[PDB]
RNA sequence: GUCUACGGCCAUACCACCCUGAACGCGCCCGAUCUCGUCUGAUCUCGGAAGCUAAGCAGGGUCGGGCCUGGUUAGUACUUGGAUGGGAGACCGCCUGGGAAUACCGGGUGCUGUAGGCUU
RNA sequence: CGUUCAUAGCGACGUCGCUUUUUGAUCCUUCGAUGUCGGCUCUUCCUAUCAUUGUGAAGCAGAAUUCACCAAGCGUUGGAU
RNA sequence: GAAACCUCCCGUGGAGCAGAAGGGCAAAAGCUCGCUUGAUCUUGAUUUUCAGUACGAAUACAGACCGUGAAAGCGGGGCCU
RNA sequence: UAUCCGGUAAAGCGAAUGAUUAGAGGUCUUGGGGCCGAAACGAUCUCAACCUAUUCUCAAACUUUAAAUGGGUAAGAAGCCCGGCUCGCUGGCGUGAGCCGGGCGUGGAAUGGAGUGCCUAGUGGGCCACUUUUGGUAAGCAGAACUGGCGCUGCGGGAUGAACCGAACGCCGGGUUAAGGCGCCCGAUGCCGACGCUCAUCAGACCCCAGAAAAGGUGUUGGUUGAUAUAGACAGCAGGACGGUGGCCAUGGAAGUCGGAAUCCGCUAAGGAGUGUGUAACAACUCACCUGCCGAAUCAACUAGCCCUGAAAAUGGAUGGCGCU
RNA sequence: CGCAAUGAAGGUGAAGGCCGGCGCGCUCGCCGGCCGAGGUGGGAUCCCGAGGCCUCUCCAGUCCGCCGAGGGCGCACCACC
């Protein structure tokens, strides 16, 4: 049975990456969280004041409290059946904006700019994504040259 | 892979251009196989082997079975291979006496099931060349090389063995 | 008489005969665990919009004119 | 072989009423053709209403059908309860009312009539409005029952507020290791 | 060299049982609405719907069906869903009652809609109940093992048409 | 072209030795009355401005180390899913998709924000 | 090693096996009980052959012999503690 | 004198940070000084074990009263487990 | 489709940590032992540790790298975009939050009716398989992960059977299948089935599975690589096998011959300073190069198929049986 | 039993708003009038309803529906303030 500690097996987690050891670089401490901001948290060696526990490593949750150096933060976590989503309160210093939310708000803006254009027009555009459709009718010239035949290359032992 | 009476078949393909490679090259097989599904799956197989290049990666451009030009000649086929045994990886040279080279490489996948308990997925055929009278390694082939040649079907023994189930005559193998 | 231990064998099965539910999400979450001296503030906030209502009605009045007479020049 | 599972199947939803008494089934026979011929789901739901239990129509109390109808605009209307129709000793002017249900209690009764209200019964809202037109559909609290309380998040369990069973309330009946501070610990 | 276009749609045959099926498999064979044993659909492809018949591969037999195969299905085991009941499409009258708000009002139109994928595929392949077929006549390969391989699972892409036959 | 002050990202920015630096800067530099501090005006603090780019600093250089980025290694190693495939086992081959890492060989060797100079 | 000679007979350092007449592991069966050692008595099987029949080997001259093959037909005893 | 004290050079930490080990740490989290009692008083929230109960341990705040620093700040015990 | 997380497989050790082989190079250090030195970083070696390039081989509790499978988020009306009010918070002005009031609609694929509350029994001995995996020589042993089974469950196949494969059962007719089969037992090959391989005085004969290895075999069949030979070979028989030379070390005797460093020339047609026999040691014998005859292929070394040796148990016996070439 | 809690107890015990005036409107204290269980989002259901859609003709034109874009009152219940 194993040791119910909270930091058992964050020998890796929390540890600077190679040559990236020392002073925590200032942008990191310099931007703004609000409220309701999507964030990643990610646990850090350097700073132990106000980690994250090693389960909410990896997760993405959003920001529902600001105090002055830290971010509370809802996220959920799974436990056997239930998943609780709950919120815990990570120093800056262990938290990025998680930037899978603002492909979303670029093509929603891009949306917007092809809404308001193409209404005049009459022409209406496709705002809905479409998956990768089958790749078309095409001819493919061999160009002058024939093709270049292969042959199976014969077994030989190296070592 | 298994088999019936194999095909020739003619695969080109590529792997499918990019911004750096606008115009890339193609890459032709001489793959046997009972139909093109299995043929272009074939192809696959031996062109990732040898060259960057998956099914994802590319497209096959023309799958097509290739006939024998001259069917109704008898002929003397050379065969390379490159099969597994239970033991290492090795390469033959089988030679084979056919009106075809689908048949002849057919005949090649079934000897080697006999003579080495060798199962299709382990053979790799790398050339399939007709070749003359001379230039034949195998006695087995060399035999049939004669203008006059001359045998008879000695012990001629029966089928049909229940066309009469029972009768009277015992029956006779001598003709 | 040593039993079996631990497992998870049977549990993954377990828990989604009845799902594994998402953690049911309303608008207007509570502000409990908020800072403090915040929650004050947009209190002390809330209590005084009473104040400075006719202002604010007059203000949507005069905007709501506005629309009418821009709507009005459209048509 | 097919893969579906049989286990939520059935559904639980009743279908009539589990009473017996023969007057509230001739309002079911009356409104179970009513429901399926009209295009009204007022019909629809009032014959849904009557196949539940006591506990499930809860009493209307006359100041709450007062206040429903004080509301802007449900003017010369129709009240509507399948529950009862109770009493406020705390209220005093009762408006003139249109009133449907299936029981008003006897000072209800005395109250709403001294005031020039009518009081209707079910078979007589059909003929009077087969469409359930111009009516008001209330309904009692359905979480008023003191049964509710004890429902919920169990007690002493942080950030429950659900009443226990407890054979009796008094400084010593609960109140020691598990809600004071200087006793363990609280929730 | 005319390289033609790779196919839009496919028909998809479940060809083994369900008995000790893994979650995930047995997840998107019950959203390609493939519950029973040889019941078989329509299907769209792309990268999307591709992938997931890479998850069910030695579960199905699939591929790219005929001209003739989309009518044979259709006529022959042609069955609305309408009002959740299987129903077969014995006239006009149901398929316009349900896709007529498509431009769909007859047999004839929801075969062209299945087989050349139009705008409402979806509305008119989802209105088809997934089409129960007999055991294969003549009899499989081997359900266990893929195609290439000499079984019957995966993509035969022409030869899928041929299963038809012996299963419609 | 380039610098100073405060910077962001933190080696394409590090290290070694070599060469070159106009003007303005930045320095070294000359002093200890006062401020301040030392065993020591070396450092620190303070008052200067005679010298000088020697050094720091900048820019460049090196079939330089290092770092950064491509190729190769290799569809190799590994690997999701499959079979009443093989094999006495150990292990291996196929199908289905995913796919690395050295050695080796190329190229690159700080970009840039705010405020203020100089080259008028 | 065997004077000499790896192998008549042997055989180090290494290695691959079989066996359940040793002892361990293990705890599947039996705790509303399967009588717990030895000896006596009796039958039958196995061969991994001590003797006996037929044979190959020798570092078998004879005598004595060990090594191996077919082989379990027939034997394998009397006592002291 | 291999080891005492002084001085110059190199030194990415190969030392040290009470203790096991792991992480973390260089004009520090090490060493040496100066001043100190934030190891003080008081509400709730949260995390960790978790049943998502307790205990312990911790995290972010908030209100007091202080410490220290030119100040920004940091500090309600021990860099973190 | 975007976007984070990761330190397992692999890989690496001319990158850290630890391990570890070899030689090059180095009076780095210095030594301990030498030999030639009185002694001498003198000359010459040497072994110690250290170092300069290289080099061999490693790591559950090492790692610069670094997969596959995998875990978060996100993919819109609770969303965007305007206008104005409230604050005891924050502040050169501004933030940030909270309020009102308008203005704008399908925002990846596939599927499916959702939500929600109360009472609540049995259970809390488990076991089995793929793959991963710890202890152990191993176990029908013990212990985890992952999914799926059995337990709760019949049915076709696997002769027999919890768990293998196929498939999951209302009561019946027709059809068709799976996995398995089709000499007879026993439904189906009573095909003029196709091509090979293999004879066993222990043949062989189908997931789980109920049985064998190393190592052998001109048994037979395929390969691979090299030869050879008309300058007529290859075997099969017949003729010589010397001298410089008791060569040198070894004397205990080795003039070819217990052993070992050597190891070339002559005559040459050609014979090794010698394969053996044997000798105290010789001798004597025996083992190339070439012919004479005969008359086309010959021969070597690997390799992998079937077959065989390897291969011993106790009541009489089991590819299921009968049998089968 | 229920219709009132909460405190160990002495005990205390569920109303607010608005408007006008008077005290300095001091987001505090006192005097007159009016409303009277607050508000946000979602809410079955009711309510209003542009507008169709025809009538054997060209228009007029009350009656009856069917649908109804759009807009409202919003039960219960939930979440929030
Ligand atoms: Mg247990
Ligand atoms: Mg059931
Ligand atoms: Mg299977
Ligand atoms: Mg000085
Ligand atoms: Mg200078
Ligand atoms: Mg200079
Ligand atoms: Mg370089
Ligand atoms: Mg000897
Ligand atoms: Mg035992
Ligand atoms: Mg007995
Ligand atoms: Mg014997
Ligand atoms: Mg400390
Ligand atoms: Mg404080
Ligand atoms: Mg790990
Ligand atoms: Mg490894
Ligand atoms: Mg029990
Ligand atoms: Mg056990
Ligand atoms: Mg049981
Ligand atoms: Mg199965």
């Amino acid at each position: 049975t194993n040791t119910k500690g909270k930091r058992r097996g964050t020998r890796y987690m929390f540890s600077r990456p190679f040559r990236k050891h020392g002073v925590v670089p200032l942008a990191t401490y310099m931007r703004i969280y609000k409220k309701g901001d999507i964030v990643d948290i990610k646990g850090m060696g350097t700073v132990q004041k106000g980690m994250p526990h090693k389960c909410y490593h990896g997760k993405t949750g959003r920001v529902y409290n600001v105090t002055q150096h830290a971010v509370g933060i809802v996220v959920n976590k799974q436990v056997k059946g239930k998943i609780l989503a709950k919120r815990i309160n990570v120093r800056i210093e262990h938290i990025k904006h998680s930037k899978s939310r603002d492909s979303f708000l670029k093509r929603v803006k891009e949306n917007d700019q092809k809404k308001k254009e193409a209404k005049e027009k009459g022409t209406w555009v496709q705002l809905k994504r479409q998956p990768a459709p089958p790749r078309e009718a095409h001819f493919v010239r061999t160009n002058g040259k024939e093709p270049e035949l292969l042959e199976p290359i014969p077994y030989e032992f190296m070592a | 892979k298994a088999s019936g009476t194999l095909r020739e078949y003619k695969v080109v393909g590529r792997c499918l251009p990019t911004p750096k490679c606008r115009t890339p090259p193609l890459y032709r097989m001489r793959i046997f196989a009972p139909n093109h599904v299995v043929a272009k799956s074939r192809f696959w197989y031996f062109v990732s082997q040898l060259k960057k290049m998956k099914k994802s990666s590319g497209e096959i451009v023309y799958c097509g079975q290739v006939f024998e030009k001259s069917p109704l000649r008898v002929k003397n086929f050379g065969i390379w291979l490159r099969y597994d045994s239970r033991s290492g990886t090795h390469n033959m040279y089988r030679e084979y006496r056919d009106l075809t080279t689908a048949g002849a490489v057919t005949q090649c996948y079934r000897d080697m099931g006999a003579r080495h308990r060798a199962r299709a997925h382990s053979i790799q055929i790398m050339k399939v060349e007709e070749i003359a009278a001379s230039k034949c390694r195998r006695p087995a082939v060399k035999q049939f090389h004669d203008s006059k040649i001359k045998f008879p079907l000695p012990h001629r023994v029966l089928r049909r063995q229940h066309k009469p189930r029972f009768t009277t005559k015992r029956p006779n193998t001598f003709f | 008489a040593k039993s079996k231990n631990h497992t998870t064998h049977n549990q993954s099965r377990k828990w989604h005969r009845n799902g594994i539910k998402k953690p049911r999400s309303q608008r207007y979450e509570s502000l409990k665990g908020v800072d403090p001296k915040f929650l004050r503030n947009m209190r002390f906030a809330k209590k005084h919009n009473k104040k400075g209502l006719k202002k604010m009605q007059a203000n949507n009045a005069k905007a709501m004119a506005a629309r009418a007479e821009a709507i009005k020049a459209l048509v | 072989g097919v893969d579906i599972r049989h286990n939520k199947d059935r559904k639980v939803r009743r279908k009539e009423p589990k009473s017996q008494d023969i007057y509230l089934r001739l309002l079911v026979k009356l409104y179970r053709f009513l429901a399926r011929r009209t295009n009204s789901t007022f019909n629809q739901v009032v014959l849904k209403r009557l196949f539940m239990s006591r506990t499930n129509r809860p009493p209307l109390s006359l100041s709450r059908m007062i206040r429903k109808m004080k509301l802007p605009g449900r003017e010369g209307k129709t009240a509507v309860v399948v529950g009862t129709i109770t009493d406020d000793v705390r209220v005093q002017e009762v408006p003139k009312l249109k009133v449907c249900a299936l029981r008003v209690s006897s000072r209800a009764r005395s109250r709403i009539l001294k005031a020039g209200g009518k009081i209707l019964t079910f078979d007589q809202l059909a003929l009077d409005s087969p469409k359930g037109c111009g009516t008001v559909l209330l309904s009692g609290p359905r979480k008023g029952r003191e049964v509710y309380r004890h429902f919920g998040k169990a007690p002493g369990t942080p950030h429950s507020h659900t009443k226990p069973y407890v054979r009796s309330k008094g400084r010593k009946f609960e109140r020691a290791r598990g809600r004071r501070a200087s006793r363990g610990y609280k929730n | 060299f005319y390289v033609p276009a790779e196919p839009k749609l496919a028909f998809v045959i479940r060809i083994r049982g369900i008995n000790g099926v893994s979650p995930k498999v047995r997840k998107v064979l019950q959203l390609l609405r493939l519950r029973q044993i040889f019941n078989g659909t329509f299907v769209k492809l792309n990268k999307a719907s591709i992938n997931m018949l890479r998850i069910v591969e030695p579960y199905i037999a699939w591929g790219y069906p005929n001209l003739k195969s989309v009518n044979e299905l259709i006529y022959k085991r042609g069955y609305g869903k309408i009002n959740k009941k299987r129903i077969a499409l014995t006239d006009n009258a149901l398929i316009a009652r349900s896709l007529g708000k498509y431009g769909i009002i007859c047999m004839e139109d929801l075969i062209h809609e299945i087989y050349t994928v139009g705008k409402r595929f979806k509305e008119a392949n989802n209105f088809l109940w997934p089409f129960k077929l007999s055991s294969p006549r003549g009899g499989m390969k081997k359900k266990t093992t893929h195609f290439v391989e000499g079984e019957d699972a995966g993509n035969r892409e022409d030869q899928i048409n041929r299963l038809i036959r012996r299963m419609n």
